[PDB]
């Protein structure tokens, strides 16, 4: 009678302690979703940085990434699982402008319908992506030969004009300097339609040979938490 | 291949099925029959309710 | 009688705008369990100040100045003195509390999450009480607060007449722990959360400034400000001066910044419940 | 190309027999029958300690115990008569998408992105086995008995499995979709399944073969459940429209759907007598079909979030709500 009745208040009041100590880890850790083309970005960034769970800590902060596994579906319903996560890695190759994979048009137009796709989820409405654009020196190495043409691959490249406001690289060929303007405002371009204030796209130039993306990572995602909290008032 | 669909197809074929009308008698003669038992058709009583 | 008939209109309306505002958002807060968070808690603190204070201080302050005389007892004369000045300090405290919560959280968004949390929110809500309480019922109660010249000892001995008199240094210490040090504290995180505002609002033209794509911020920190600041501000330089200076302050200018800074518990839940859940929660309701 | 054209004949014949055995609309029998009227539902207990989002419930044999699964990777076991969490399970992998609780009422099974799907001994609490051999994201699993459970993954294929050897006793592909749920009949020898194409299958668990096939819908399929009398069952579409199909007419005699509501179904759920059609919405309400008659009797509302989970007692007495809010909302 009353037995049963205090066995479950204090199995309830065990089992509650131990929840409010795994909020106080939970709530303090921050999920990243590690999504792109699975032919590139994934090995060298996890390196770098049916599941592959890692988990890196930065100034203190724990932040937790899980890549998909690679499994291969052409429609997403996994992907409303993914409605919290703090960001979406987009890892695109930047110097697939020519490759094709049945092929796609370029990998590039993959990898532009696949972010759209990801940008206009209704699942996705709120969370930002950050966008890699790994493989910079394949890229560079590609424009600087005269074997393959981006205009003859994408025709909106010969009306292309360089932005004036704009940070290059200290020491980089003008023509490698377009091209990475053009396969970025691409991005940008299918990013800022769609959105509404809500969420974000950071593009980002990464190289292989480059260490620092945890630290480019780790600022993107405060200022992702920053401007959420800055528009849930109506600041901003 | 595609031999396996056709034989799937072909096995799915030969079955009988029964009037529409008399399915849907079956079905609406076990909802009437069952009626009676269901408590969110027909609420119980506070006492009888072990929620409430 | 037309301008009595008129002034006690108008204190109807305002305390009826009060109670009906705080009542709204207080049972928003309580009935919805998605509208329950640790900023939401500082909210309710202030809106039960913003109520206590509109069901007080603002029909028994109506009912003196339209009968010109006391008709309850000493006693309650003090009484309604203490509960006024908790309502100020607790209602501009949680204010400033509110502040800071929102400069933590813009500030250190890492942090944040685990800086704060709905214990503490208990804690620091129920150390601002405690200090509103403290600045507020232990000095009116305990008659520290009386001042000694001829008029102040005859008001306090007739027991028909309920004014307040008090010393300079109550009148600057109340001041100081009420509206100045809150002011400031609100003043240096609005700056900072304004600054960092700006700056993500320079990323954002950095990164995206070819295509489409501060006049949001600085209307919201004018409302927010602004606000607070035009309501209590004349009323506590006022306060200070009329205890530094014996003739420099008539009663009825200090009676009517001191309704002016009433006025501020009706103006809170517009100012801080424009969010559009809690929109939502009150177009449900009503 | 002449295995398509014999292919594309049979689908014909079969569309053909399907139309000639089709007589009467089910409602033009039952326009005769009573509405049950408005059903008023409220919440009775609200199931609070969920870190994150629900994603899948299960109700016991007895009434009293259910189990949730949440992606904070958490699988707690409440009682619904006093409110009470009776076990807390920590998981491997934080995103899980199923739940099950055996008919023995011994043994839990919950499942996720992750490909294993993990069993777990309540008397004894730690992992009994750990199902392997998907090559996708589990769905739905539900206990056949203390021995076998029939499982669902994000690859075409279904597969019945052995608990104690800890392997696939049986597969079922043939499907050309990514199966999303599953239910069990009364008796353990049918079980059918509803996925991302229009089609869902009804398959026979001892031979393994698969029977029959319905196209009704325009859409993915995400919920389903078979009628009591375990001759019917009712789907929910990513669409806005759930219908309902029968095994013996071979064919969807009624579908439930309002022109005022346009987000998909995600859970489906029948009452004890088979004449209330509980159905989750993509919205964050719930909504009460009468089965026989397509006519919304009650709306369950209260859930911030959309509801991804819902079920029904075997005494039919409550009626549990798992939305992506961190609550189970049980109604009566
Ligand atoms: C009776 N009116 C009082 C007088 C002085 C005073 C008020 C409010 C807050 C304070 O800190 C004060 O010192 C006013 O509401």
């Amino acid at each position: 009678q009353r037995n049963e009745e205090k066995a479950q208040r204090e199995a309830n009041k065990k089992i509650e302690k131990q929840l409010q100590k795994d909020k106080q880890v939970y709530r303090a850790t921050h999920r990243l979703l590690l999504l792109g083309a699975g032919e590139s970005g994934k090995s060298t960034i996890v390196k770098q940085m049916g599941i592959f769970e890692t988990k890196f800590q930065v100034d203190k902060v724990n932040f937790h990434m899980f890549d998909v596994g690679g499994q291969r579906d052409e429609r997403r319903k996994w992907i409303q699982c993914f409605n919290d996560v703090t960001a979406i890695i987009f890892v695109v190759a930047s110097s697939s402008y020519n490759m094709v994979i049945d092929n796609q048009t370029n990998r590039l137009q993959e990898a532009l319908n696949l972010f759209k796709s990801i940008w206009n989820n209704r699942w996705l409405r709120t969370i930002s992506v950050i966008l890699f654009l790994n493989k910079q020196d394949l890229l560079a190495e590609k424009v600087l030969a005269g074997k393959s043409k981006i205009e003859d691959y994408f025709p909106e490249f010969a009306r292309y004009t360089t932005p004036e406001d704009a940070t290059p690289e200290p020491g980089e060929d003008p023509r490698v300097t377009r091209a990475k303007y053009f396969i970025r405002d691409e991005f940008l371009r299918i990013s800022t339609a769609s959105g509404d204030g809500r969420h974000y796209c950071y593009p980002h130039f990464t190289c292989a040979v480059d260490t620092e993306n945890i630290r480019r990572v780790f600022n993107d995602c405060r200022d992702i938490i920053q401007r959420m909290h800055l528009r849930q008032y109506e600041l901003l | 291949q595609a031999r396996k669909l056709v034989e799937q197809l072909k096995m799915e074929a030969n079955i009988d099925r029964i009037k529409v009308s008399k399915a849907a008698a079956d079905l609406m003669a076990y909802c009437e029959a069952h009626a009676k038992e269901d408590p969110l058709l027909t609420p119980v009583p506070a006492s009888e309710n072990p929620f409430r | 009688e037309v301008w009595v008939v008129g002034m006690g209109i108008v204190m109807s309306l305002i305390v009826l705008a009060i109670v009906f505002g705080n009542v709204l958002v207080i049972t928003a807060i309580a009935k919805f369990e998605r509208l329950q968070t640790v900023t939401n808690y500082f909210i309710t603190s202030l809106a039960c100040a913003d109520l206590v204070m509109g069901l007080a201080v603002v029909p028994f302050g109506a009912a003196h100045i339209l009968t010109k005389t006391w008709t309850f007892g000493n006693f309650w004369c003090e009484f309604w003195t203490s509960i006024d000045v908790l309502c100020v300090t607790a209602s501009i405290e949680t204010l400033c509390v509110i502040a800071v919560d929102r400069y933590f959280a813009i500030t250190s968004p890492f942090k944040y999450q685990s800086l704060l949390t709905k214990n503490k929110a208990r804690v620091i809500i129920l150390m601002v009480w405690i200090v509103s309480g403290l600045t507020s019922f232990l000095p009116i109660q305990m008659h520290w607060y009386r001042a000694t010249h001829q008029e102040a000892i005859n008001c306090y001995a007739e027991e028909t007449c309920c004014d307040f008199f008090t010393n300079q240094a109550y009148a600057i210490a109340s001041s100081i722990v009420s509206f100045y040090v809150p002011l400031v504290i609100m003043v240096f995180v609005y700056s900072r959360v304004f600054q960092e505002a700006k700056r993500q609002l320079q990323k954002i033209d950095k990164s995206e400034g070819r295509f489409h794509v501060e006049h949001k911020a600085l209307k919201t920190l004018g409302i927010i400000m602004g606000t607070f600041t035009l309501c209590w501000l004349p009323f506590f330089i006022v306060n200070i001066v009329h205890v530094i200076q014996d003739n420099l302050i008539r009663k009825e200018v200090y009676i009517l910044l001191n309704w002016i800074g009433y006025v501020n518990s009706g103006f809170n839940p517009l100012i801080y419940c424009r969010s559009p859940d809690f929109r939502i929660a009150f177009q449900e309701l009503l | 190309d002449q295995l398509r054209q014999e292919a594309e004949q049979l689908k014909n014949q079969i569309r053909d027999a399907r139309k000639a055995c089709a007589d009467a609309t089910l409602s033009q029998i039952t326009n005769n029958i009573d509405p049950v009227g408005r059903i008023q539902m409220r919440t009775r207990r609200t199931l609070r300690g969920h870190l994150a989002k629900i994603y899948a419930m299960h109700w016991g044999t007895d009434s009293r115990l259910l189990v949730s699964a949440s992606q904070d990777g958490k699988l707690i076991i409440w009682d619904s008569y006093t409110t009470n969490k009776v076990h807390a399970i920590p998981l491997r992998s934080s995103w899980v998408m199923t739940c099950a609780y055996a008919p023995s009422g011994n043994y839990v099974a919950c499942g996720g992105l992750d490909n294993i799907c993990s069993i777990y001994n309540l008397k004894t609490v730690r992992v009994s086995r750990e199902l392997a051999g998907h090559t996708g994201y589990l769905s739905c699993c539900r206990f056949l008995d203390d021995n076998q459970i029939v499982t669902s993954s994000g690859d075409t294929t279904c597969a019945l499995w052995d608990i104690e050897t800890g392997q696939q006793t049986t597969t079922f592909t043939g499907h050309t979709g990514d199966v999303m749920s599953l239910s069990l009949a009364p008796d353990t020898r049918l079980f059918v399944s509803g996925a991302c194409d229009a089609s869902a299958k009804l398959w026979d668990v001892r031979e393994g073969m698969c029977r029959q096939t319905f196209t009704g819908h325009e859409s993915d399929i995400n919920a389903i459940c078979f009628f009591p009398n375990g001759n019917a069952f009712a789907t929910g579409s990513d669409d806005a429209t759930c219908r309902l199909f029968d095994l013996r007419a071979d064919q969807e005699l009624m579908t439930y759907s309002h022109d005022n509501i346009i987000c998909g179904i995600t859970s489906v759920s029948f009452s004890k007598s088979g004449r209330l059609l509980l159905a989750g919405y993509d919205d964050f309400n719930c909504n009460v079909w009468d089965a026989l008659k397509a006519d919304r009797a009650g709306v369950l509302a209260g859930h911030d979030n959309r509801v991804s989970c819902l079920g029904v007692t075997d005494d039919g007495m409550a009626v549990a709500t798992g939305s992506w809010d961190s609550f189970l909302k049980i109604w009566n």
